[PDB]
């Protein structure tokens, strides 16, 4: 990624401005709920405006920062990709179940993850990536030993370092892992993305066994799904109480959100607290709430 | 989001 100057941030602002205008089309019927692209892009502009204001007179420091160069490169690519999506999708952007519309929804999630990462690394406009707090002690020790105080590393470097502690059994498994951990879809792993993954799939001691049981082989897990998509996907199971799915919370990154059909005709979503996802799923099955993952009659046996 | 069932 090349050096980021003030002109490059202004070019991204223009591209984001085009995406905002595309997403103001009333044919989209865009719901004002996270992730909401019409909030995320102006909020990203404002945080970049904040970053630039903290680096007045020291723009050479900001331009050389590796994380910020990777971030701006990804921001330009993602906005260009959204513009191309509208250009090629044409009228299919407004059909609610179309693939081009689903691609826009996934991109909206990516913009939300990117803003969350940017605020985690530049909390008040100043770079603090070297002192980021990985929330699980064992995961923090892994990153420190493998990468010191780095904020971002290429996927290849990350896979190699992880494999030495948690062996990855195959190339296909490594691609599934990458797709899970790389929330910003930039082929890099930030310390912020690593924290999120290791909080979601704790304990560290059995990290990849947990991820395999909760995501790789579990029909209830939904990658890159939003609150509104979970409610929509459960509608077909409104008469099948106990149908449930789960996914990453968008607004509380690092925590799980479980959606389920109640016995009284409601579709509710909850964020487990003070217990790991596996125990929430086990207790929920025993108590009758989480019986049918994605509406399927067989539920995985996690008591093992 | 609502409390856990
Ligand atoms: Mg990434």
């Amino acid at each position: 990624p090349g050096t980021v100057d003030k002109k490059m941030v202004e070019k991204c602002w223009k591209l984001m401005d085009k995406v905002v205008r595309l997403c103001q089309n009333p044919k989209l019927a865009l719901k004002n709920s996270p992730p909401y692209i019409l909030d995320l892009l102006p909020d990203t502009y404002q945080h970049l405006r904040t970053i630039l204001s903290r680096y007045e007179g020291k723009m050479e420091t900001l331009g050389e920062n590796e994380y910020f160069r990777v971030f701006m490169e990804n921001l330009m690519k993602k906005t260009k990709q959204t513009i191309s999506l509208f250009k090629e999708g044409k009228e299919r952007m407004y059909e609610e179940n179309s693939q081009p519309r689903r691609n826009l929804t996934k991109l909206s999630l990516i913009f939300s993850h990117m803003l969350a990462e940017l605020k985690g690394i530049f909390p008040s406009g100043l770079f603090q990536g070297d002192t980021f707090r990985i929330t699980k002690a064992d995961a923090a020790e892994f990153w420190r030993k493998a990468f010191g105080e780095k904020t971002i590393v290429p996927w290849k470097s990350f896979r190699q370092a992880l494999h030495e502690v948690h062996p990855i059994s195959s190339g296909l498994e490594a691609m599934a892992l990458k797709s899970t951990i790389d929330l910003t879809c930039n082929d890099y792993i930030s310390v912020f993305e690593f924290d999120i993954f290791t909080r979601l799939f704790q304990p560290w001691s059995s990290l990849l066994r947990n991820w395999n049981s909760l995501a790789v082989t579990h029909p209830g897990y939904m990658a890159f799904l939003t609150y509104d998509e979970v409610k929509a996907r459960l509608q077909k199971f409104i008469h099948k109480p106990g149908s449930y799915i789960f996914r990453l919370s968008c607004t509380r990154l690092g925590q799980w959100a479980i959606g389920y059909v109640t016995a009284d005709g409601n579709i509710l979503q909850t964020i487990p607290h003070n217990k790991p996802l596996f125990q929430a799923l086990i207790d929920g099955f025993r108590e009758g709430f989480y019986l049918f993952p994605d509406g399927r009659n067989q539920n995985p046996d996690l008591t093992g | 989001y609502t409390p856990e069932p």
